[PDB]
């Protein structure tokens, strides 16, 4: 009963375990096209590059409203993944979100746990798709949510970044539509961790991830945590990523982005 | 089980065709006004809200297209001279092609750019088009840059980019604009593009838009409150 | 009762569902 | 060389045809498919998909982020109900916007079972029973418990499990009915009662949380595929 | 025998096809008097006498639907200048669907309502439909309520209900407009929708109604004499 | 691609037709049919029910 | 002598008697 | 003789197609061809060709 | 799937290709 | 030499001498 | 090559060479 989830190096056992939900039915798998004109081999780090990356840690408190992180942005920093994805030219990538967050029996509250493919989000301001390249990509620290809507309306300092309402999950769709992504719902009555595998989707069958990203990990509060008496409570929420079946090509000169 | 759902495929999904765009087109002689001899459209699915919220449900798609041209006419004096009919020449340009600037340019003598001369009271023209995506699939709500701004580039004014776009220019444009010479009275002319999909395959559904657009982006401003009110416990 | 189909063009996506 | 006749229905563009048309571009070149994950073949898949209900809609917290959630308390009443809604499954607002609402806007007839499911968030330590029915139409709508268990209704436990499944049935007089508030085509009614007390242990919250969900079964069905009111454009 | 009864079945009977109705269109700014922009109209067989009394020989029935469009035209001044051919828009509107407001609603851009751009001048435009009951038979002469007042209702007000009526709006409605603009002169224009039923099969037959109708039910008001006088003994 | 030709009677519209038509509503499911009793198939068979006629027409 | 009859739509209801 | 029926797309002149046409000069006799050497089959054996770039752009 | 293809005239050069 | 003769109409006296 | 030949007509001389 208890899952023994090793890929690569390290290892993610359990005390008490859950579920696995694959997305959309198809594991991850290598390029398999025999009459395919390259024939060649790529770089493919498959059991060398397979360690389980951890984020940084959230305090999710009982006000706070909600995270978001970019795939493949989560790993520009740490990680010789990181560096095997400067210097080449373009990749394919299969993802093992396994967010999980322990609490006694005595909480209670809901999580969502989504993978959105092309996770767009919206603007600030009046000026239309007005974006700079650092507020972007928010990196392994991760954006937030608030809770209405606050535009801005200074035209002298360009504030450039972005502002998501919760209930609208910055697209612009209602939150109880939310569901037809693949997801997992961490409820803490029963269970304490989870995992989402993710396949490579993309138009292309193989593209560039520095300006470009696949999945986008949105974690909204579905009832917010309130213990017995009190009115302030922090409980963290850890979430760690892992490549899987990941390759690259097309080698190249460093290229390091600004992040202002 | 004698429940027909075929009536609900995705080919008969998309089976009804809806309206994209209306483009104007006037001919008189160039005044100090807004010099209406002929209009560029950009060609996109995003300039109407029938069609819009239906296609992006979905997140990958690539599907067969079909056009539809609808011409209907008007004066704009009362007991004016009887104009005789015309002819309206619908001229595709693709990205690269260069773009015409008067009435009568060299690049209006369709060299190679395939174009149609219609032929106002007549049926509405009927053409179809093939798959142009350049990747396997058309790309619904694409999410990064086209450019990066690299650490030790002149300024930031170079490498700055706009947020989800891949292309500058989106599939080229079209071109209308009347065969026939100026006159002393003037026709104005409105143009309707219809657009039917067909042989649509789709991948990864995606909840449906609610608050209204705003631009082409992913954005909104206004109208933030999409559910009424009605009682709890009230049915 | 099944009714007559010919694809009238030698272009592929020019035809019907 | 044919004697040929015009058929009564010449040179109209009707917006829903399979006819044929000339190719724009001859002689192309398509780039061929590839495998992406997540195929959708049919409409009828997206009903298919466990999606929240929004619930609550007071004056306070409609269109907030508290409206999908429905506070069951201790001080509660023994005697009244929790939640009720009529099942008219796009013309009612607590379910007009949700992905079975939204693909419903579509069309005009709907059949098949369409499955329930509730999801209890509180504590380990609290339990109680929660009956949830449903009332075939042509009733008073049902207000307490006495005249609510006649009905099919599922008597839910909270200790060993935290998720319900109720199959409602299929039982109408016709073999479609619409998808527009009509008096002489309705669905029924769903209301919730307290089987128990929520018994809940000291030093653990009092005001425990419920979501609402919804699904359908694959003996769902629609017909007459139509476009849709929720989206708007004042220009 | 050698007498060809096949001339009176019932395919034959309804084989000629009459007149429902006369839609105005007209083309002008929007005074103070009846805005004739566009004309909606409710769809039903009740509102010529041709067809009524030929359908309501029988009971139960069901049948497949062809349409056919007229379209005439006129003036309204001794010596106007001479205006161009037009471009009328039918457009089908199932229950549900956004009734349009006024002459350029977001909801005319038939997003997904299947509509026929016609063209003025050519040939009648000769559309079909097949079934679109959602019982097993059409039902002429519906005898009870769609509503029932209860016993523990609020008032009486809200239980009432109209009799003989299965639906409030019985099959969609549909919607006529020109496709051009406004024009200092104006050109009145009726539309004749005719009917031709095919693939008929009737149950239950009952006598034809004989005294004049009044209104959509089954009463009467007037002419109360339907017999004639003649001597009984008188040849 | 054909050499077609006009024969004199296009575009009219005659009230009595059997021609074909295009499909407003393609892809339909038709709802199947049951066994309705009183099928009547033909219209002969309404002037052959005994019916009573009226005969006397007095002014009274 | 009989008559040629082909069902030109792939729809069953539009066609005639 | 035929009931035809007039599809949405007549009376257009498009740019791009294959339709037949009335030939203008009937029985005619064409000359026949003969082995011209460098018979181009394809356009893609153009950009298959040694062809020299210019690099150098300076103002002078 | 292939299409039907006729000449339709007794000339050679009023064909398409 | 002969031609070709179809009766377009499931009439009868609709047809051609 | 050849084509398709149909004398559409019983007269002879409405012919073509
Ligand atoms: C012979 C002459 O005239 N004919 C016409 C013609 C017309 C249009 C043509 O190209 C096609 C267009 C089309 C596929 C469009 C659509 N589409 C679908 C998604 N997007 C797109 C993507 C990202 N940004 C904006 C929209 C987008 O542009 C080609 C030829
Ligand atoms: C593509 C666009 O335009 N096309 C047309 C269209 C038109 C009509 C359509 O629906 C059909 C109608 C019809 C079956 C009507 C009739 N009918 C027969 C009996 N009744 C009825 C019943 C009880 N009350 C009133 C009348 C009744 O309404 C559908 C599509």
């Amino acid at each position: 009963r208890v899952l023994q989830l090793t890929i690569g190096n390290s290892t993610i056992t359990t005390q008490e375990a859950a579920n696995s939900v694959v997305a959309y039915g198809r594991w991850p798998e290598f390029i398999r096209d025999d009459e395919a004109n390259p024939v060649d081999q790529p770089t493919e780090p498959d059991v060398a590059t397979c360690r389980f990356y951890t984020l940084d840690t959230v305090m999710w408190g009982k006000e706070s409203k909600g995270w978001w992180w970019k795939l493949p942005d989560a790993l520009r920093d740490m990680g010789l993944f990181g560096q095997n994805m400067y210097y080449h030219y373009l990749g394919r990538s299969g993802y093992t979100v396994h967010v999980q967050c322990n609490a006694s029996k005595f909480h209670q509250g809901a999580l969502g746990v989504f993978a959105i493919p092309e996770y767009c989000l919206a603007g600030d301001s009046d000026k239309q798709r007005y974006t700079s390249y650092a507020n972007a990509n928010p990196g392994e620290k991760g954006g937030k949510f608030y809770s209405q809507f606050n535009r801005d309306t200074a035209v002298t300092s360009p504030k450039r970044e972005f502002c998501p309402v919760d209930y609208l999950l910055g697209c612009g769709v209602l939150l109880g539509n939310a569901f037809v992504y693949p997801h997992q719902i961490i409820n803490l009555r029963t269970n304490n961790s989870a995992t989402i595998v993710l396949p490579y989707v993309n138009a292309m069958a193989i593209d560039s991830m520095v300006k470009h990203n696949n999945w986008g990990i949105a974690i909204l509060p579905l009832s917010p945590l309130d213990f017995a008496q009190e009115s302030s409570v922090e409980i963290p929420i850890t979430v760690t990523i892992a490549p899987m079946c990941s390759e690259f090509n097309g080698l190249r000169n460093v290229t390091a982005p600004k992040f202002q | 089980q004698r429940r027909s759902r075929s009536e609900s495929t995705i080919e008969s999904f998309f089976a009804r065709g809806a309206c994209v765009a209306i483009i104007e087109v006037d001919n008189e002689e160039p005044t100090t006004r807004a010099q209406k001899l002929f209009a560029m459209w950009r060609i996109t699915y995003k300039d109407t809200v029938q069609l819009r919220r239906k296609l992006e449900f979905f997140t990958y798609s690539r599907f067969d297209m079909e056009l539809t041209f609808v011409v209907t006419a008007n004066f704009t004096n009362t007991n004016n001279g009887h104009a005789l009919n015309q002819v309206y020449q619908i001229m595709y340009i693709p990205p690269g092609a260069p773009t015409p600037k008067s009435w009568d340019d060299y690049t209006w003598q369709t060299s190679s750019n395939p174009s149609i001369f219609y032929t106002y009271g007549a049926a509405p023209a009927r053409i179809s088009v093939p798959y142009v995506g350049l990747a396997n699939a058309y790309s619904h709500f694409y999410d990064g840059f086209a450019k990066v701004p690299l650490k030790t580039d002149a300024n930031d004014q170079i490498g700055d980019s706009l947020y989800s776009a891949m292309t500058v220019d989106d599939f080229g444009v079209l071109a209308i604009r009347v065969v026939n010479d100026h006159n002393p009275t003037k026709v104005t002319s409105k143009v309707r593009i219809y657009m039917k999909p067909k042989h649509v395959r789709v991948w990864c559904p995606r909840p449906p838009r609610a608050v209204p657009y705003y631009g082409p982006g992913v954005d909104y401003k206004d109208n933030l409150n999409p559910l009424s009110e009605k009682g709890l416990t009230t049915y | 009762i099944n009714y007559t189909t010919i694809n009238y063009y030698k272009d592929s996506a020019s035809n019907a569902a | 060389g044919l004697p040929v006749l015009n058929t009564p229905g010449s040179n109209q563009y009707l917006t829903s045809d399979n006819y044929q048309s000339p190719c724009a571009i001859p002689e192309f070149d398509v780039t061929p498919p590839i495998d992406i994950p997540g195929e959708v073949k049919n409409m009828m898949e997206l009903a298919e998909i466990d999606t929240m209900i929004p619930l609550n809609l007071e004056n306070t917290k409609r269109n907030t982020m508290d409206m999908y959630r429905v506070t069951l308390s201790d001080s509660a009443d023994l005697s009244q109900p929790i939640l009720c809604f009529s099942l008219s499954p796009a013309s009612d607002p607590r379910l007009s916007h949700t992905m079975l609402g939204e693909v419903l806007n579509y069309y005009t007839h709907w059949a098949g079972s369409l499955k329930f499911t509730f999801l209890f968030c509180g504590s380990m330590m609290a339990t109680g029973k929660i009956l949830v029915a449903y009332a075939p139409p042509g009733a008073q709508p049902p207000t307490s418990r006495k005249e609510a268990m006649l009905g099919t209704h599922v008597i839910w436990d909270l200790g060993l499990q935290s998720s319900c499944t109720m199959v409602v049935p299929w039982i109408s007089n016709v073999t479609y009915r619409q998808t527009t508030q009509d008096s002489f085509t309705e669905g029924g009614y769903i209301s919730m009662f307290y089987q128990t007390r929520i018994v809940v242990p000291l030093s653990t919250p009092k005001s425990m949380s419920m979501l609402g969900f919804v699904s359908a079964c694959n003996d769902f069905s629609v017909r007459l595929l139509r476009d849709t009111t929720h989206i708007s454009q004042s220009a």
